[PDB]
């Protein structure tokens, strides 16, 4: 219901790549929450626009002075400059930084700040253009956007790994009843549980998948490496256990099925098949109940706080 | 080398022969060490260059680096710090001019394959290369020996006593690996695990049966053959091959490549399917961790992340085995893990430097404690962490940190351990955490791990031992007390562990060694039913000599005057045993309860029981600053500064005169534990023993050097730090107060025919019988700054006794009776200004009556003003500050105090403000010729460099080293005027108070850049302070507050503060004889509205309205000048007078209307009542001295036109500001004129922005002469600058004779420092900080000149500095200008001790309505603005501001 | 005869009393940075010596030519100004509002669909304004 006005309405999405690009501006800002970084999402956005990106984190002298001769080099021979953590420079950031804003064409800044850290200059932040990074509250979405960056069993492990990643990441989000804290899984994690299955893939030539193996390594140190409760380590287990059962066929939600690979495709006919899949999956509107296997009343309380929430302040925007 | 550098050469040639020739010199019969330092540190950049030959340097110092580049031929002294560079070997074995081999830190010897011919051309680092390189081809070549051995079917048992353990170690790993692999080519188990059992029983016969390094040797291989066993037997009772594989897959298997023509990369280790590879290192024979699931989980995050080339990283809480994990995973890889403890000291320059350092070495450095480095470190180090990992990544051969591309070694591996949720404690960014794989730690695997280290150590039923340890600790942890201290976790469970080692000699390897070794362990930690609880479940789980110890403390304790009981004696043997195992101990109970008494006679009766010799340092730890205690680095010249700690412990393993060899060290430190200072030294307390400091030195931990922490509360103390050490608390105090008057008098006799008589005549006279009833009838009372009945007999005893010998020379002129009625009487008054002393005086009266009524009727009976026996002033003496008019109260009040401070006693005054201490202070010590007065005034943020400042033109430094005053007769009084407002830190310590506390009680401190003891000779302290009650007061600690005699000082009464003043008035009245009769009604009316204002005008209201008897002598002073400097007076002109004083005086820091007009009608009260007149309001008082010679009431008018007249002059004279004369603005101007004609006459204006008040300044110093200085602080002008501008206005203002008048704004007060300064110069004439070193010289030969050229004989500095202060308190005047009251620093302002005693507060405010009026009315009437016709509109009164 | 001086710049203070010595208009960016040595210029108190206007900034006297005007600015709202700053100058606050975004707006609009007919209108106000003023 509150997606509703978005989706009828609105016919236009913008993520950092269209902002980046359809803007007519060389400087940007980026600030998430704590416990999430965005500055792969610039890495990978310098590595598909052939630009280079220079990371600096500002918290000590020797890397304020970097700091400005890079931006200095920037400004005559371009490349892309990130500034990380500019709030721990903050003397820095309200002499140098908006001096040199108020006073190249492939020359792009990027400043990476925090959403409940201290305040940044209110004349350097309207000058700049300013996104919000966070995970994609879909889960639809999120195994979408995790296939669409990337033999056949290869493949098919990598659909797996991103259907397995967006339901963790999905059930992150509801913190008493999904998990019991607050936990972040990232790209990091993705990227170590495709690592481990690329070399499981590789050392096991003959197609007998240890599936235990991969289950029980993926559950206990790609992703419960950061779990420090046994309830919770539990919860990845059995999600593990859902998701590398390694059967003949896969019902990963209750609506569509995996099959598991013939033996006489193509890497790119496989792709093909999974993202058609993919395409012909329709998210239902009560998916975190249906699709991460929790009771309907447990999510009902979630969601009814969240649009009480937003429709609250919708009638007090409204009310002035 | 030298021809590198030839200007460099030629000096040290030089220098060598200047050295030469003084050598020559001194054996025919400072600027050597200067000559070597300045060229020193010039060799900086030489050895750091040096440092990237050999990269294991960089664990090195520049002093050892030196050496180990000057040992060009001994070859010895690197033998001397192969702990420090490799970690595992202690020394280098030398024979036929070679290297044979290397001995490890556990005694084990490597020898080599072949010897390394050592050359005279040969350098250091050439031959240390050389040996890196063959000690890794000898572990291989001992691994390779014993595998083939093993594999022709030799026994391991007979193998043990001929390879190294790492080879041992090595071989068995692969032989197990590979034959479990054959064992799951099958699937059949039984035939190996009964071998490997076999195995493991014939290795425990072969450990009865051997020496110390088999003995080692076998103690280690047993943890690996018992995981060997654990596996086995863990895939026998797997069911199926697919969960045999899934088990056999996540632990580590050990491999050797067949085909690979390479020695020292053919072993490598799977797990999980990824391959890292043996470095072949040597280990020694380390301390193996037990193999646990969390062990092998962890191994697992590890072996992911290195095969990524990430950073390792373990979080959890304290003591889970997060950097013992990481040790033993480059333990079981080949190699030592080099160990860092991470602090806030550790900024980006050092956390780079030790990266480049572990990235040249080829090292696994692991960082305990990372989230301690500060938030900006931590993201500034994250580039460098990911450029570290990149290049691993990538295989790149170089990569560039620090401005200087060092190369990259592939060996190299970075781990973190830390341990979030604790206070204090950074949390890591994002960015950062994305370069490491994080693991939880959470929970080991205790039951485990007791079982294997039972088996181990040979007990007989180890897996029930081990459960009921684990049962016993997690049901102590369940219900015992729920305070912060109490942890029975994995360190807790190897310390008892580590005590069944010992015990087994005379207990048995058994339940009573296990029973010994909890109640060693846990017991002096618990409490008095905690005790119990202990007791009661030890019972019920488990089933169940020393007579020369007990007679060598009971030596000890009577050598030193201590008695024995039961609680002191347990005590001590506890710590006793305590300190047996553990090698840091923490003391903790009340303040006095017994610790250091405890210590010191435990650490005596070893020593005595021994005969090592005890070498103890007592650190008190939040007196220095941390950079002081451990070290900072210099970087300008990025040079190491020895801290006090890490000094003592270089000394102490340098050893140079070899007396540490057959010595105990003791390191006490005796505050408060702070975190930030004491988990610095985490890898000290816990299994590292090291010292890793920011330049990269590594300092070990004898066993011989032990750490004492003596406290008195853990509130803050974290469990990173409580685990480590073990903690002996007191819960009562370990001795008696009748034991404790015994002890304080034989200590006082020991100090000092009759003498044995006179001991006896005061021990019988302390009957403890009616002492005990008097001890518990005094907690009855209300004590100020409580302190305990216990800790006020040293107070009582000391004074009781300086008391009694006070009067040797006439105690041979009477009886007995009358002798022991003059001693009881002496006690009673030392036990009243002991226990009841800091009390007022109703409860002094009745602890009097109830000591009279407890010690009997038929002895001497102690009054209220008893004692032992063997005013008409002057007009002008009514203006010396140091006249006093002698009471009763204040003849008690200085006679107690002169004989608390011969007493060698410290002293407390406590009081309200105006009470006077300060004036019975100096009362008392300026008839006393035997005494001198340095007077230091605290102020909230006060330092011990400050006092050190106000003590150095009054002592003297003489080397040990002691500080003594420069007079040689009179000893020295350390005045401390608000001991209460020095303010508490995060952690809350009082840095000022605990210096304080210190130099009371050691006499001495620390000297912070030398790091030398210095001794106080002859300064007595002396405390004075406001009750806790009143706003900005801080309560000091007890430990500070029992080393001092409190004395309450209170208000004199209203009788008595009459009978004060009408001497003062007649004094005053003595210049008017026909009004002689009129002092007692001008005394009475001025004490009646001093009582009626501080009635009226409270804190309540407004936090500045505090009155005292100050303001009774200001009004006394006030209406004398005006009398003396005024003309014939009558009776009315008198009354007029005192009223327009008692206005500039009580009023004018009144803010409300209502206020004024309350206060008006006090007046008009006050003067109905008691002196029987025009109008007394404030504008219709308007005395000034201006319009005439004299001072005198001078007319509206007249006083109007003279101030148009003057400020029209003084605006074409000096700056034009055009503004409009008004009433409100003429009594200001008026009474900023009465405050600068005065002696130490200081203004603060206080009043609304653009209202007059720095104008009126400035028009007022310029009728009166005075020179205005206007500070020019604006921004990025610093201390420095602000000092800079006082030390010139004070020397301008002393040796120029200028009257100065400072102008101070709120705005110029950047940070609390400014403040500082200018309460120091507004309490005292001057800073001591501006004039010291070889500023005072200047000012003194400065001072001397002018004296000189004046015409006055001073010649002594006592004198030149008297008539300097006396100088600035003539001719410096300060007005303080302040526009919002309400800022944080403007109330810091107001509230400051020194500017609200010393100023005169003028509360200007806003203008009202009749300013605004006379102002607008007064600049419009000059207007063509009557030109038409207006009509008079009907408006109410209340709204018509103007007539 | 406009220069453009900063607080957070370096050689502020000599530009500044070259500034005051000459005569020239001064706007001093960053206002919220106040640099307490120009307090006798926010104050306007001079000393007067004949028939020469002098100014002490620092440690040193600058004389006022007469011609000289000073501009303090600031683009950051709810800032910090000290009091004695903030009571002797003319703070004016320079935000928009609702009448000049409806003009900007319609500005846009008008431009971005006829531009000739936005010109000429243009033209047109500003010659009825011109005749208006002759
Ligand atoms: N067994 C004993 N017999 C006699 N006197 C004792 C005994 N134990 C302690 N005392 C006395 O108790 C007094 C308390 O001082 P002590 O040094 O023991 O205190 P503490 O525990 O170190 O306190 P703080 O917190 O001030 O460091 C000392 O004067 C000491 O002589
Ligand atoms: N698997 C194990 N086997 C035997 N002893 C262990 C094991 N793990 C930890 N320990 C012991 O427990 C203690 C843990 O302390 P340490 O790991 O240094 O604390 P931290 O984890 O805070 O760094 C060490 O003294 C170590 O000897
Ligand atoms: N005999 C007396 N008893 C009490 N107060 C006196 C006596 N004689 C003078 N005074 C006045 O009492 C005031 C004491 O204040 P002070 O000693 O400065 O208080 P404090 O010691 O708390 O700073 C002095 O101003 C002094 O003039
Ligand atoms: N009686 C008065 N008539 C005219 N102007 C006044 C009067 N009193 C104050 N002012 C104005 O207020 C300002 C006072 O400034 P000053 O006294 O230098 O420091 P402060 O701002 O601390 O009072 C002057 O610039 C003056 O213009
Ligand atoms: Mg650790
Ligand atoms: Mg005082």
């Amino acid at each position: 219901a509150l997606n509703w006005f978005k989706n009828e309405f609105f016919v236009d999405e913008w993520n950092i790549a269209d902002v980046v690009a359809n803007s007519e501006n060389n400087y940007f800002t980026m600030a998430s929450e704590r416990d999430v970084d965005g500055t792969f999402k610039l890495i990978e956005l310098a590595k598909a626009s052939k630009e280079s990106l220079k990371i600096i984190p500002l918290g000590s002298i020797e890397n304020l002075n970097y700091a400005q001769e890079e931006i200095s080099k920037s400004k005559i021979e371009g490349g892309w400059i990130l500034l990380q953590n500019i709030q721990m420079s903050l003397s820095w950031v309200k002499t140098y930084l908006h001096k040199h804003v108020e006073e190249h064409e492939k020359f792009k800044m990027f400043m990476t700040c925090h959403l409940t850290g201290d305040k940044l200059p209110a004349p350097l932040l309207q000058r700049t253009d300013r996104v919000v990074y966070e995970d994609i509250p879909g889960i639809l979405d999120t195994v979408k956007d995790l296939w669409g960056s990337q033999g056949v069993w290869s493949v098919y492990c990598t659909f797996l790994l991103s259907w397995f990643h967006a339901l963790i990441t999905a059930r992150t989000r509801l913190v008493p009843h999904g998990f019991s804290k607050k936990y972040y899984f990232n790209d990091c994690d993705f990227q170590f549980a495709s690592v481990y299955l690329e070399n499981v893939l590789a050392t096991n030539s003959t197609n007998n998948i240890p599936w235990a193996q991969v289950r029980d390594h993926i559950a206990t140190i790609v992703y419960g490496g950061k779990i420090d409760e046994e309830k919770d380590l539990e919860v990845v287990a059995k999600l593990c256990a859902h998701v590398f059962c390694g059967s003949d066929n896969l019902q990963i939600v209750p609506g569509v099925r995996i099959p598991q690979p013939l033996l006489q495709q193509s890497e790119e006919e496989e792709r093909a098949r999974l993202t058609a899949i993919l395409s012909n999956t329709i998210e239902p509107a009560d998916s975190l109940s249906s699709w991460l296997q929790l009771p309907r009343e447990s999510i009902l309380d979630y969601e009814r706080l969240q649009a009480k929430e937003v429709a609250s302040s919708t009638e007090q925007l409204l009310q002035e | 080398i030298q021809n590198f550098l030839p200007l460099e050469t030629s000096k040290f040639k030089s220098l060598t022969s200047e050295y030469k020739m003084i050598t020559t010199r001194a054996f025919q019969l400072k600027l050597t060490i200067d000559s070597l330092k300045m060229i020193k540190s010039s060799l900086s950049t030489f050895l750091e260059r040096q440092r990237r030959q050999f990269p294991r340097f960089y664990f090195l110092g520049n002093d050892d680096l030196l050496k180990i580049i000057g040992s060009g031929k001994h070859h010895d002294q690197v033998s001397k710090f192969m702990k420090k560079m490799f970690g595992s070997i202690e020394s280098i074995i030398f024979f036929e001019d070679s290297i044979t081999g290397v001995r490890s830190v556990e005694g084990e010897v490597l020898n080599l394959n072949e010897k390394i011919e050592l050359k005279d051309s040969i350098q250091a680092q050439e031959w240390l290369n050389i040996l890196d390189t063959e000690i890794k081809l000898s572990v291989f070549t001992q691994f390779r020996d014993c595998l083939g051995q093993l594999k022709d079917g030799t026994d391991i048992e007979v193998v043990v006593s001929k390879y190294i353990f790492q080879a041992i170690l090595l071989s068995a790993q692969v032989m197990w690996t590979e034959l479990v692999e054959k064992c799951l080519q099958t699937n059949e188990f039984s035939k190996y695990w009964k071998e490997v059992d076999m195995k493991i029983k014939g290795l425990l016969d072969k450990l009865n049966k051997s020496s110390d390094n088999v003995k080692k040797k076998i103690e280690a291989l047993l943890v690996e053959y018992l995981h060997f066993n654990n596996v086995i037997g863990q895939l026998k009772n797997c069911s199926t091959k697919e969960e045999a594989r899934l088990l056999w897959a996540k632990v580590q298997k050990f491999y050797q490549k067949n085909d690979t023509l390479d020695d020292l990369n053919s072993v490598f280790i799977s797990q999980s399917g990824y391959l890292l590879q043996y470095k072949f290192e040597y280990i020694g024979i380390p301390e193996r961790l037990i193999y646990t699931p969390l062990l092998l989980v962890g191994f697992a995050t590890l072996t992911d992340s290195l095969h990524q080339k990430y950073g390792g990283c373990f979080f959890g809480p304290a003591g889970t085995g997060k950097t013992e994990t990481v040790k033993a995973f480059g333990q079981n890889l080949g190699r030592v893990v080099v160990v860092f403890n991470c602090d806030d000291s550790f900024d980006y320059q050092v956390l780079s430097r030790l990266l480049v350092g572990i990235t040249q070495i080829g090292a696994w450095g692991c960082f305990d404690e990372f989230n301690r480095l500060d938030e900006k470190v931590l993201s500034a180090v994250s580039a460098n962490i990911q450029q570290i990992q990149n290049g691993l990544q990538v295989g790149k051969s170089h990569i560039t940190l620090l401005e200087e591309e060092t190369p990259l070694s592939p060996h190299t591996a970075v781990f973190i351990t830390l341990n979030p949720g604790y206070n204090g404690r950074s949390e890591l960014p994002e960015n950062l955490k994305k370069s490491f794989r994080e693991f939880s730690m959470k929970s080991p695997q205790s039951g485990t791990i007791a079982e294997m280290i039972l088996q181990i150590m040979g007990f007989e039923d180890s897996k029930s031992l081990a459960s009921k340890i684990v049962h016993f600790l997690e049901l102590l942890s369940s219900k015992c007390s729920s305070m912060n201290h109490y942890h029975f976790g994995l360190r807790t469970l190897k310390g008892v562990l580590r005590n069944c080692s010992p015990l087994v000699s005379e207990f048995g390897e058994g339940e009573k060694t296990v029973v010994e070794s909890l109640k060693r362990v846990i017991l002096p930690s618990l409490g008095d039913t905690d005790e119990l609880v202990f007791k009661d479940e030890l019972s019920k789980i488990f089933d169940s000599n020393s007579k020369a110890i007990v007679q060598c403390l009971k030596d000890a304790g009577q050598r030193s005057g201590f008695s024995m009981s039961e609680e002191f004696l347990k005590k001590c043997m506890q710590f006793y045993y305590m300190q047996k195992t553990q090698q840091a101990l923490i003391l903790v109970g009340k303040a006095g309860c017994g610790k250091t008494a405890t210590w010191k006679t435990v650490i005596d009766a070893m020593a005595i029981f021994d005969g090592h010799a005890n070498v103890v340092y007592v650190i008190d730890t939040k007196v220095l600053t941390k950079e002081s205690l451990y070290g900072s680095m210099l970087k300008a010249t990025l040079e190491w500064r020895d801290g006090l700690f890490t000094s003592i412990l270089r000394r102490v393993n340098d050893d140079i005169t070899g007396t540490f060899k057959n010595s105990r060290i003791w390191v006490v430190f005796d505050s408060d534990l702070d975190p930030e200072y004491v988990e610095a030294m985490n890898s000290v307390l816990d299994d590292n023993k090291i010292l890793t400091l920011p330049n990269g030195e590594r300092l070990p931990i004898p066993p011989n050097f032990r750490i004492l922490f003596e406290t008195d509360n853990l509130d803050h103390t974290t469990p990173a730090t409580i685990t480590r050490c073990g903690l002996l608390w007191f819960s009562t105090d370990v001795c008696s107060i009748s034991s404790k008057i015994d002890h304080l008098l034989n200590k006082s006799y020991e100090a000092l025919f009759e003498l044995d008589k006179l001991k006896d005549l005061i021990s019988d006279s302390f009957d403890m019988a009616s002492l005990t009833n008097i001890f518990t009838c005094s907690n009855d009372l209300v004590h100020i700054l409580g302190v305990r009945t216990f800790n006020k007999l040293e107070t009582a005893v000391q004074l009781a006794v300086h008391l009694i010998s006070s009067y040797r020379q006439w105690f041979q002129n009477l009886d007995d009776k009358s002798l022991k009625d003059v001693i009881t009487l002496l006690i009673k008054r030392s036990l009243l200004y002991a226990l009841a002393g800091d009390s007022t005086g109703e409860s002094q009266r009745a602890f009097i009556q109830t000591i009279n009524t407890y010690f009997g009727h038929d002895s001497q009976e102690l009054s209220d003003y008893s004692t032992i026996v063997i005013v008409s002033l002057e007009a002008h003496e009514v203006m010396r500050p140091d006249i006093v008019i002698p009471t009763i109260d204040t003849i008690k009040h200085e006679k107690i105090f002169y004989d608390l401070l011969n007493s060698k006693r410290g002293i407390i005054l406590c009081g309200p403000p105006g009470s006077g201490k300060t004036m019975i202070m100096n009362n008392a010590l300026r008839n006393s010729s035997l005494y001198d007065v340095v007077g230091i005034n605290f102020s909230k943020d006060t330092t011990t460099e400050h006092i050190l400042s106000a003590l150095h033109r009054h002592t003297n430094y003489v080397t040990g080293l002691t500080l003594l005053p420069k007079s040689d007769i009179k000893n020295l009084v350390l005045f401390c005027d608000e001991i209460n407002l020095p303010k508490l830190d995060k952690y809350g310590s009082q840095n000022v108070v605990l210096f304080l506390r210190q130099l009371m009680e050691k006499q001495g401190f620390w000297k912070t850049p030398e790091n030398k003891w210095v001794t106080i000779e002859r300064i007595h302290i002396v405390g004075a302070c406001n009750p806790p009650t009143d706003p900005g007061r801080i309560p000091m600690s007890e430990r500070f507050t029992r080393h001092a005699a409190i004395l309450y000082l209170g208000y004199p009464s209203g009788k008595s503060l009459s009978q004060i003043y009408e001497i003062y008035y007649k004094a005053i009245f003595k210049l008017v004889p026909e009004f002689r009769s009129y002092t007692e009604p001008f005394a009475r009316a001025s004490v009646h509205l001093y009582n009626e204002c501080k009635a009226r005008y409270s804190t309540g209201l407004q936090s500045h309205y505090l009155f005292s008897p100050r303001e009774l002598t200001r009004l006394v002073r006030g209406v004398y000048t005006a009398i003396n400097t005024g003309p014939r007076q009558t009776l009315r002109s008198l009354i007029r007078l005192w009223a327009y004083e008692a206005w500039r005086i009580f009023a004018d820091r009144l803010v409300g209307v209502k206020e004024k007009n309350s206060f008006e009608q006090l007046l008009y009260e006050t003067v109905d009542k008691y002196l029987p007149l025009g109008n007394i309001s404030s504008t219709s008082l308007l005395f000034s001295g201006l319009l005439s010679l004299d001072f005198k009431e001078v007319n509206k008018t007249d006083l109007v036109n003279f101030i148009e007249e003057r400020f029209k002059t003084f605006c074409d004279e000096e700056l034009e500001v055009p503004m409009v004369i008004h009433e409100s603005m003429v009594d200001h101007i008026l009474r900023i004129d009465r405050a600068l004609k005065q002696v130490q006459g200081h203004m603060m204006l206080i009043g609304a922005s653009r209202t007059g008040k720095t104008i009126l300044t400035r028009f007022v110093a310029w009728l009166n002469g005075l020179k205005i200085v206007q500070p020019k602080i604006h921004r990025h002008s610093n201390l420095s600058d602000f000092d800079m501008i006082l030390k010139k206005a004070i020397s301008d203002c002393s040796l120029k004779e200028s009257r100065t008048c400072l102008i101070i704004d709120e705005s110029n007060i950047l940070e609390t420092a400014f403040l500082e300064r200018m309460n120091t110069l507004l309490a005292n004439a001057d800073i001591p900080d501006l004039f010291q070193g070889e500023e005072y010289d200047k000012l003194l030969n400065n001072l001397r000149n002018k004296t000189r050229s004046l015409g006055l004989l001073l010649d002594t500095e006592q004198e030149l500095y008297d008539w300097f202060v006396g100088e600035i308190a003539k001719n410096l005047h300060v007005v303080f200008t302040i526009c919002d009251p309400t800022n944080n620093k403007s109330s810091a302002m107001i509230s400051s001790p020194a500017l609200f005693n010393r100023c005169i507060i003028n509360w200007m405010g806003d203008w009202d309505t009749k300013t605004m009026s006379q102002v607008a009315n007064n600049m419009v009437d000059v207007v063509p603005m009557e030109f038409t016709d207006f009509i008079v509109p009907e408006v109410n009164k209340e709204l018509v501001f103007t007539e | 005869k406009t220069v453009l001086l900063s607080f957070l710049e370096e050689g502020f203070v000599k530009r500044l009393e070259n500034a005051v010595r000459f005569g020239s208009v001064v706007i001093i960016q960053d206002g919220e940075f106040f640099d307490p040595i120009i307090s006798r210029l926010i104050s306007r108190e001079f000393n007067h010596a004949g028939n020469r206007v002098t100014v002490e900034i620092g440690d040193h006297e600058v004389d006022v030519s007469g011609d000289f005007k000073l501009f303090i600015h600031s683009c950051d709202p709810s800032g910090d100004i000290p009091i004695f700053l903030r009571s002797r100058v003319r703070l004016v606050h320079f935000v928009t509002n609702k009448e000049s975004i409806e003009t900007r707006i319609f500005d846009i609009t008008l431009t971005e669909e006829n531009a000739e007919m936005q010109r000429k209108r243009e033209d047109l106000i500003k010659l009825n304004t011109e005749y208006r003023l002759k």
